[PDB]
Formats: structure tokens, sequence, C-alpha cells
């Protein structure tokens, strides 16, 4: 699912600014 | 006439902002006025601690920035800017700066403590917000951006990580290092990958319209539980953002999808918030038909969600960190760089 792909992306925690 | 009342309100707000911008407050407390309770967050050049004001017993969030680390990581201007903005703005959905001061080692910003914590953690815990729940938060961001843009400020830092939920269930926007005065255009590549508007990625001159794109990303993430553009690496996220393609969960309403198609619009001549009617194109959209904008501003709407709170100093909505010393050097560090703080 799209959710599964989101989890697979590894970017589920707090995200830093570039 | 509401329109004339809004214009008068915003003109008064701009006068007050510019007065405080030109003559900032400085040195309104000192460190030994506070007891430390708990570390609420850590970063590459600072920390945030729950503190108690010894004289009053009031709790505050104290952001502590290591001056040498700020200099190392090239954040002097952003840090000075954040404090100057925070002491000059006044709006119900912006965090309140109560005190600021500095010593040989650190800069200190003391803000009202919001025990409900970040939207981010509530969102990840519950999974996703229903559309009325997302809409309640979205309306507050719309009004906050209307205020900030009227001051010629671009916000550039929207994401659930930078939104707190207070004891009445309303939003407090936290961070302002990236908030720049832009009457025309600006060029810096800055923000968070998932929330970057295409014109920032494509290295264009850009304006306040990037905030309305970011609103679209936020609404999508709140309502879906995940952002519209994601990938393993930022570069792959950027390719998706600029493509002009986006898919929606099947549970998204027609009205929601229509709003998002107009906010997540890669063409600036078509993006809601950037047209001749400005923010009213958003406020008058069908998805917001049930929103009482004045009642939201007055915090008279019943919040859909109230965080659990067991006292003015409860820290249960924040992560646990190793408690480290707050060392103040015997030598003044970086005094000239931070003279205005
Ligand atoms: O710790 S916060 O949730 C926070 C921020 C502002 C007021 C607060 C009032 N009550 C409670 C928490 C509060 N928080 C929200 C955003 C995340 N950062 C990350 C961070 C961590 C360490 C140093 C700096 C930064 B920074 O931002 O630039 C810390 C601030
Ligand atoms: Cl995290």
């Amino acid at each position: 699912t799209t959710y599964a792909d989101f989890i697979a992306s590894g970017r589920t925690g707090r995200r830093n600014a570039i | 006439s509401e329109q004339e009342s809004v214009k008068e309100f915003l003109a008064k707000a701009k006068e007050e902002f510019l007065k405080k911008w030109e003559s900032p407050s400085q040195n309104t407390a000192q460190l030994d006025h506070f007891d430390r309770i708990k570390t609420l967050g850590t970063g590459s050049f600072g920390r945030v601690m729950l503190v108690k004001h010894k004289e009053t017993g009031n709790h505050y969030a104290m952001k502590i920035l290591d001056k040498q680390k700020v200099v190392k990581l090239k954040q002097i201007e952003h840090t000075l800017n954040e404090k100057r903005i925070l002491q000059a703005v006044n709006f119900p959905f912006l965090v309140k700066l109560e005190f600021s001061f500095k010593d040989n080692s650190n800069l200190y910003m003391v803000m009202e403590y919001v025990p409900g914590g970040e939207m981010f953690s509530h969102l990840r815990r519950i999974g996703r917000f229903s559309e009325p729940h997302a809409r309640f938060y979205a309306a507050q961001i719309v009004l906050t951006f209307e205020y900030l843009h009227s001051l010629d400020l671009i916000y550039r830092d929207l994401k659930p990580e930078n939104l707190l939920i207070d004891q009445q269930g309303y939003i407090q926007v936290t961070d302002f290092g990236f908030a720049k005065r832009v009457k025309g255009r600006t060029w810096t590549l800055c923000g968070t990958p998932e929330y970057l508007a295409p014109e920032i990625i494509l290295s264009k001159g850009y304006n306040k319209a990037v905030d309305w794109w970011a609103l679209g990303v936020l609404i999508y993430e709140m309502a879906a539980g995940y952002p519209p553009f994601f990938a393993d690496q930022p570069i792959q996220i950027y390719e998706k953002i600029v493509s002009g393609k986006v898919r929606f969960p099947s549970h998204f309403s027609s009205d929601l999808k229509d709003l998002l198609r107009n906010l997540l619009q890669v063409d600036l001549t078509k993006r809601f918030g950037n047209l001749k009617n400005g923010v009213n194109d958003i406020k008058n959209h069908k998805w917001f038909a049930t929103t009482d904008w004045i009642a939201i501003y007055q915090r008279k709407v019943e919040a859909p969600f109230i965080p659990k709170f067991k006292g003015p100093g409860d820290t249960s909505n924040f992560d646990d960190y190793e408690e480290e010393e707050i060392r103040v050097s015997i030598n003044e560090k970086c005094g000239k760089e931070f003279t205005e703080f």
C-alpha cells in the first residue's frame, strides 16, 4: 500500500531542515 | 463590514510589529531565576528544557543555544532573527516569548510551556486525523499565514514537528529562524524536503506562495497520515514534488481533493493563496464551508482533541533524553556576533 511504501521510505520520524 | 475591520486590525498589527522590531527587548531574566526540570528536546546547536521560575513557580520551555555551535553551523543570522521575530509578533497561534537573555556560553529564549507537545507525535500515534479534525488545525494555519504575510514575513518552516497543541487543543507555531521579510522575492534553498514547494527546489526566485504550497502538504499529511511526496532520499522526494503529480487516499473527500489540487499547484499563476483574491480563495473553498473563521480566531470553537494533561509541569507528551550539564564558561564566547541578542 502507499502507507507501506511510506514506512519503507524510512522517513517516518521527525524530519530535519536541509 | 468584516473586510474593513480586518484591514484596520492588520494595519494596527503591522504598526505594533514594526515598533517592536525596531526596538527589541533584551536581557529580561537570568539563568539562576530558574530551576531545571527535564530536557524536552536536543538539536545540533541547542536544547529545550522544561524549567520552573523560582519566584512564581510558573513553568516555561527554555530554548538554550550554544553560541559556539551556532557559529560553527552558520546559524548566527537565523538565531538572531528567531528571537527578534518572537519578541515582535502577537497572534493567538504563535508561541509567546516571556524572557530572553544570554551569558558567556549560551543564548536563552524562555517561552510559555505547552505541555501537549508536537502535533507530529499525536499524528503518528493516532495515524491520521479525520477531515473535521484536520480542518480545525488547517484554519488556524490559514489565519496565522494571513497575519504573517501581512507583516511581509514568509514562514518557510511549516510541518507537524513545528506545531504544538495547547491545553485548549489549539495550535502554537514554534519556530521562526527561517521567517524572512520578503515584499518581493527571495532565493534561499531552505525548509524540509517533504514540505518544499517546487519553485524552491528548482532554484527559482520565490515568494509567500511557498507557504500556501506547504499548507497543502500539511493538510494532506494530517488527513492521510503520510505526506504526498516521500522517498528514501531527499533528491528522490524533489523529483516527485516538481513532477506535478499527486495521488490521494480513497477516503479523501471530493472537496478535500479539490482544495489540495489548488494548493499543491506547481504553477504559481494558479495556486490558491497567490491569486488576486489572496487568502479568500482558500477561506471560501467548499472544504472550509463549515469553518467559522472569526470563532476560530477567538478560540471559541470546541477543539476536536484535547491532549492529556496531569498538571502544569507534566512532560508525558515529550520524549526522554539523557540529562546533561548546562555549563557556562568563565570566558565570554562570541560576544560580538550576538551583541544584539
Ligand atoms: O521543544 S519544542 O516543542 C517547543 C518550542 C517552543 C515552545 C515550546 C513550549 N512548550 C513546549 C515545547 C516548546 N520545539 C518545537 C520544534 C522542535 N525543536 C527542535 C530543536 C531542538 C534543539 C534546539 C533547537 C531546535 B529548534 O526548534 O530550532 C525544539 C522546539
Ligand atoms: Cl523521531
